[PDB]
């Protein structure tokens, strides 16, 4: 049985992926 | 000067380029995310989201050291359903040779070129693959080799990222459908990237 990371990847709220696309190219 | 690093760097590197781009033709996340560039002289996506690209760091600067033991059989990008169950598995199977071969020939040229050959069936794999249910989720799984110490000392390398053993819920998946997507053989590495879907 393998090893995983005991913390999850982010949530990422589409206002958030708005933001992103908008000012992080 | 240590070539299983520069084998566990070379692996980083592209397994890095190879999660965000498997979350770009999953749509784990939202589109709007990506950026459109180019590795191994071929188009990928990667994500500008900030602590997304932290966190897919941190699990693979902990996973390094492991690889440059020779001590990782298999690196999974696991996908999830809104139920924590895996409805696709994204295994690299992964293994040095008994003893590295280092030509002067063009050693990264060529290890660049037959990586660049797995980036290319991830990008086409949505052709063959069921459109995943929504709010679906990602984790990594590492398998090590039987002959591995202490994997859960040398594996926490950063503060505050912790690794744990994942249940059989975390992997479970019987009977799946079985997608090739490329194999390589090179004097440093051989790689197989395979697709396990659920049934």
């Amino acid at each position: 049985l393998p090893l995983r990371p005991k913390r999850s990847p982010p949530v990422i709220s589409e206002e958030a992926a708005e933001d992103v696309k908008q000012y992080l190219t | 000067l240590n070539f299983g690093q520069v084998v566990a760097d070379v692996l980083c590197e592209f397994l890095e380029v190879a999660v965000h781009l498997i979350l770009y033709v999953r749509e784990v996340y939202p589109v709007g995310i990506f950026q459109k560039r180019k590795k191994y002289n071929v188009p990928v996506q990667m994500s500008c989201h900030p602590e997304l690209n932290q966190y897919i760091q941190d699990t693979l600067h902990c996973v390094k050291p492991l690889l440059e033991k020779n001590d990782v059989e298999k690196v999974v990008v696991v996908i999830l359903d809104k139920e924590h169950r895996p409805v696709e598995k994204f295994v690299f199977e992964i293994t040095q040779p008994p003893l590295l071969s280092i030509s002067s020939d063009s050693l990264l040229s060529h290890v660049e070129q037959l990586l660049a050959a797995f980036i290319l069936k991830i990008s086409v794999c949505d052709a063959v693959l069921d459109h995943n249910p929504p709010g679906c989720t990602f984790t990594v799984l590492v398998h090590t080799r039987e002959a591995a110490t202490r994997n859960m000392e040398k594996i926490q390398v950063i503060k505050d990222f912790p690794w744990i053993l994942a249940d059989e819920q975390d992997v479970h998946m019987h009977d799946p459908r079985l997608i090739p997507l490329k194999t390589m053989t090179s004097d440093i590495l051989k790689m197989q990237l395979y697709v396990e879907e659920r049934a």
